C-alpha cells in the first residue's frame, strides 16, 4: 500500500 | 544570562513546538482528506501506548485481513519487503547508498524511514510517526498515529488507548516525522542530578515561584507525572451532547484511531507543565508550566521534563 519517498521510488504493496 | 545556551534545550515551546503527551501538532492529506499527525521536534524517551482490556501491546501490528481493531496494535502491518519493524543496522543498510540518510542517529533514522513510507501511492506529506526500542535497536512505524482514546463514553467493541510513560515502555522512544537531526545537542534526555531548574532574574537564579506539587516515590514516578501533565493536542476528556447521542460507536472508533481533522484550537504548540523538579529528598514531584532559565545547585534535587528519559541521569 505504500510507495517509497526517497530514490530509488519503490512500491511497498 | 550565563545559563542561554545551556537552557535553550529546556525551551520546550521552542525546540520541540509540539504536543508532548498527545503529539498532534500538524495534519496533513491523504488522498485529499486531512488527518492529524505527529510533528514534535524532539524524541519522546519513554513513552508508549497503553491499550485498555486487551492484551495486546501496541508495537503488536495493526489488525488486517479478519482481526478487529481493538485486538491489534499501532505499528506497520508486515510487508513484503519488510520495512517494519527494522533494525538500526537494517537501515543503514537498506539506505547504505544515501549519503544524506546512512549515518543519521538511531532516532532520526528511525523517524525518516517512518517518513519513507507514502501512503498516497499516487502522489502526499503524511508521514506516519515511529517507535525505536533501544532494548533489541528495533524501529517500528506506526501505521495508527493516535495516541488516546480513553473518555468515559465509550471507554465494549471500542479500540480504548492512552499513552504513558512505564517501566514496560522505558527503553521505547515516540518519534514524530519531524525529529531533528540534532535533537542530542538541542532537545532534552538526561535528568540533571543535583540540580534544580529556576528562573534566572538579576543576575541570580531564582525559584520557580509557582510550582504544583505532587508527591512521588521516585524520579520515575515524577516523570511520568509531568509527561500526564504536559503539553497535549487533544484534550484529555472531550446541546452538543444531545448531538452526540446519535453517532455510532464504531464510526467514532475509526475516527479516533485514523484522526480526519474534520481543530487547531487543540493544539499545544508545546504549551504546557513540562517540566518537574524532582526533591527526592521529600518525594515531592514539583510541576511547573513556565521555561526555566537556569540551574540551581541543591543536592535534594533532580530536574526531569516531559520529554526526558525516566531514569537516566547526569
Ligand atoms: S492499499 C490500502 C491502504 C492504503 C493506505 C492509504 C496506506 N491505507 O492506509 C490502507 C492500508 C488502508
Amino acid at each position: 500500500c505504500w510507495t517509497t519517498r526517497m530514490s530509488p521510488p519503490m512500491q511497498i504493496p | 544570562n550565563p545559563w542561554t545556551e545551556y537552557m535553550a534545550k529546556y525551551d520546550i515551546e521552542e525546540v520541540h513546538g509540539s504536543g508532548i503527551r498527545v503529539d498532534l501538532g500538524e495534519d496533513a492529506e491523504v488522498a485529499g482528506t486531512q488527518y492529524r499527525l505527529p510533528s514534535g521536534k524532539c524524541p519522546v524517551f519513554g513513552k508508549g501506548i497503553i491499550i485498555e482490556n486487551s492484551n495486546t501491546t501496541f508495537l503488536k501490528p495493526v489488525a488486517t485481513g479478519n482481526q478487529d481493531l481493538k485486538d491489534g496494535g499501532f505499528a506497520f502491518p508486515p510487508t513484503n519487503p519488510l520495512i517494519s519493524p527494522m533494525t538500526l543496522n537494517g537501515m543503514r543498510d537498506f539506505y547504505k547508498n544515501n549519503e544524506y540518510v546512512k549515518n543519521l542517529d538511531e532516532l532520526t533514522l528511525c523517524s525518516r524511514h517512518a517518513g519513507n513510507m507514502n501512503p498516497d501511492n499516487d502522489k502526499s506529506n503524511y508521514k506516519y510517526p515511529a517507535v525505536y526500542d533501544y532494548n533489541d535497536k528495533k524501529c517500528h512505524i506506526l501505521y495508527i498515529a493516535a495516541q488516546e482514546n480513553n473518555g468515559p463514553r465509550y471507554c465494549n467493541s471500542m479500540f480504548c488507548f492512552r499513552p504513558a510513560k512505564d517501566k514496560l515502555f522505558e527503553n521505547y522512544t515516540y518519534l514524530s516525522k519531524n525529529v531533528v537531526d540534532n535533537w542530542e545537542e538541542v532537545c532534552p534526555r538526561k535528568n540533571l542530578e543535583n540540580a534544580k531548574f529556576g528562573l534566572w532574574v538579576d543576575g541570580n537564579c531564582e525559584d520557580i515561584p509557582h510550582v504544583n506539587e505532587f508527591s512521588a516515590n521516585d524520579l520515575f514516578e515524577c516523570n511520568k507525572l509531568v509527561f500526564e501533565l504536559s503539553a497535549s493536542d487533544q484534550p484529555k476528556q472531550y446541546y452538543e451532547k444531545i448531538k452526540e447521542g446519535f453517532k455510532n460507536k464504531n464510526a467514532s472508533m475509526i475516527k479516533s484511531a485514523f484522526l480526519p481533522t474534520g481543530a487547531d484550537r487543540y493544539k499545544s504548540h508545546g504549551k504546557g507543565y513540562n517540566w518537574g523538579n524532582y526533591n527526592r529528598e521529600t518525594q515531592k514531584c514539583e510541576i511547573f508550566n513556565v521555561k526555566p532559565t537556569c540551574l540551581i545547585n541543591n543536592s535534594s534535587y533532580i530536574a526531569t521534563t516531559a520529554l526526558s528519559h525516566p531514569i537516566e541521569v547526569e
